[PDB]
């Protein structure tokens, strides 16, 4: 609040401003960074209310709807996990817009496959959009239909060593 | 307001439906990326002194 | 990576210190629903599709292409045979056409 150190500061020019546009570049850098990363998806894809995907199980990555904050049991342990003239502006997107955004991505990916990145949202069944993933890694159809349970077993046990990996690592 | 994220859809999904696309449409779109910026020199000694 | 939707090819232009990419992309559209299964049961065997998806417009079965609809009839040729019926949920039962049928049968 000295006004004689204000008039002294005058006399070195437009420093100030420059110090300013530097930092509300790199502010408005942050908000385009989260746009880029999560604003992919024009549409807010949901999931069905039956929650049949052929035995795969998304729980832990679908969000919770008994929890206020909308959130998904691996994204609430990830947010517990994570703990003189400065003023910190808020992000653009709030935390709960950013979870409905990847939630929406999320619905997309499971119930459309890949359909929906490149065009309109097309509806697949999971084991055969599954299968489809297969045949894109050179692995033919048939293994992926026989061995769908030891598919989906084996994948809700990934699901679950992620989470209790990322709940016992500090 | 409180922004509106996107227009709202809900995928049919059920366990034995599919939607297959019965035409196509050619989509051409822009995209800009900068190359190259003026290439500017500095006399040090002029700018500072004359 | 280069531009929404299917990627087919990409222009180059000029700019005023930059590059402009003219990104020729194939979007699907009109999409349809169809009734849909992840294999056909014949005569005990179980009929996988070579590169399209078995689909069903309420009375028929067909195979098509995945990304563009163009009903073709279930057919030795486009599918391939693996295992028996009883393993793949949701199998159906249809007919297989066998295209040397009529050329033994003459
Ligand atoms: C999907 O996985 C979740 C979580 O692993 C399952 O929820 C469990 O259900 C059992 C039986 O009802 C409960 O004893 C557990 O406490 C539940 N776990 C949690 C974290 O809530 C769920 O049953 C699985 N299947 C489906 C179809 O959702
Ligand atoms: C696929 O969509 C194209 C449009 O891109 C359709 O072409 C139009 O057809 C109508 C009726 O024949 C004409 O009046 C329009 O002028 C056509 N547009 C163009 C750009 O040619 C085409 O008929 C559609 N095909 C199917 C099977 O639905
Ligand atoms: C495929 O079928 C589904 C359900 O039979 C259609 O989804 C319905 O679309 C109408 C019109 O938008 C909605 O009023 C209904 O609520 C939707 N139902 C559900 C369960 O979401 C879907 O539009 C059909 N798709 C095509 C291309 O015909
Ligand atoms: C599903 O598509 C098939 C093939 O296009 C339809 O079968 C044809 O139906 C017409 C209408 O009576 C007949 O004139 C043709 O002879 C049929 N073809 C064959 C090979 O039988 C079938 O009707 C369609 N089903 C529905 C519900 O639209
Ligand atoms: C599809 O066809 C198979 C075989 O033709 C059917 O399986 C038969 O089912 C009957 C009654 O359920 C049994 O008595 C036979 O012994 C079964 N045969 C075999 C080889 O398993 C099957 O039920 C048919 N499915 C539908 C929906 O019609
Ligand atoms: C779809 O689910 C129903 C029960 O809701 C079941 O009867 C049917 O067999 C299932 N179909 C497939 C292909 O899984």
């Amino acid at each position: 609040d000295s006004t004689e150190c204000s008039n002294l500061l005058l006399q070195y020019g437009s420093f100030c401003t420059q110090l300013n546009r530097a930092l509300t570049g790199i502010a408005v850098e942050q908000d385009k960074n989260t746009q880029e990363v999560f604003a992919q998806v024009k549409q807010i894809y949901k999931t069905p209310p039956i929650k049949d995907f052929g035995g795969f199980n998304f729980s832990q990555i679908l969000p919770d709807p008994s929890k206020p904050s909308k959130r998904s049991p691996i994204e609430d342990l990830l947010f517990n996990k994570v703990t003189n003239g400065l003023t910190v502006l808020p992000p653009l997107l709030t935390d709960e817009m950013i979870a409905q955004y990847t939630s929406a991505l999320l619905a997309g990916t499971i119930t459309s496959g890949w359909t929906f990145g490149a065009g309109p949202a097309l509806q697949i069944p999971f084991p055969m959009q599954m299968a489809y993933r297969f045949n894109g890694i050179g692995v033919t159809q048939n293994v992926l239909y026989e061995n769908q349970k030891l598919i989906a077993n084996q994948f809700n046990s990934a699901i679950g060593k992620i989470q209790d990996s990322l709940s016992s690592t500090p | 307001y409180t922004m509106s994220l996107g227009a709202e859809n809900s995928v049919a999904y059920s366990n034995n439906s599919i939607a297959i696309p019965t035409n196509f449409t050619i989509s051409v779109t822009t995209e800009i990326l900068p190359v190259s910026m003026t290439k500017t020199s500095v006399d040090c000694t002029m700018y500072i002194c004359g | 990576f280069c531009g929404k939707g299917y990627h087919l090819m990409s222009f180059p232009q000029s700019a005023p210190h930059g590059v402009v990419f003219l990104h020729v992309t194939y979007v699907p559209a009109q999409e349809k629903n169809f009734t849909t299964a992840p294999a056909i049961c014949h005569d005990g065997k179980a009929h996988f599709p070579r590169e399209g998806v078995f689909v069903s417009n309420g009375t028929h079965w067909f195979v098509t292409q995945r990304n563009f609809y163009e009903p073709q009839i279930i057919t030795t040729d486009n599918t391939f045979v693996s295992g028996n019926c009883d393993v793949v949920i949701g199998i159906v039962n249809n007919t297989v056409y066998d295209p040397l049928q009529p050329e033994l049968d003459s």
